[PDB]
């Protein structure tokens, strides 16, 4: 819904800029899992829960 | 093989040295028992944690993340425990006189 819709940013600005925040943590996260698809390893990073 | 296997006896080393750790007590003037020998006890859990600290580094830790990062819970808190207990002691024993 924000990256597909482009009328969003111009009417919705503040709370977009949140979501690449949440976007970008998010991404970050995942990326931090896909190295290691082992169960324990994601389980073992620090603060994740 | 040998490069993983000292982190057992090194982890256990740090097992066996607490659960046989004791805290020396002497009867302070009849009131109660107080802990002496601080300095060996610093320098025991401070070498432990630098022996922890080449553990991180190593590139076998990766099956040992739990256990050892448990023990600096534990050696942290220790650490915290007793920075405040030797004040806390020294207090005392100079304030009760």
């Amino acid at each position: 819904i924000f990256t597909g819709s482009a009328d969003i940013k111009h009417l919705l600005p503040v709370e977009t800029q949140r979501f690449q925040s949440i976007s970008t943590e998010f991404l970050a996260l995942m990326k931090k899992v896909s190295k290691s698809p082992l169960v324990m390893d994601v389980l073992n990073i620090q603060g994740v829960q | 093989a040998q490069g993983e296997m000292a982190l057992e006896e090194f982890l256990k080393q740090i097992r066996e040295v607490w659960n046989t750790y004791e805290l020396d007590l002497v009867n302070y003037q009849n009131k109660c028992r107080l802990i002496r020998g601080w300095d060996d006890l610093f320098n025991k859990v401070k070498e432990h944690i630098n022996s922890v600290s080449a553990m991180k580094l190593s590139p076998y830790y990766k099956v040992f993340e739990e256990d050892a990062l448990s023990w600096e819970d534990k050696l942290n808190r220790i650490m915290a425990l007793f920075d405040v207990w030797i004040d806390v002691q020294r207090r005392w024993v100079y304030l009760e006189g």
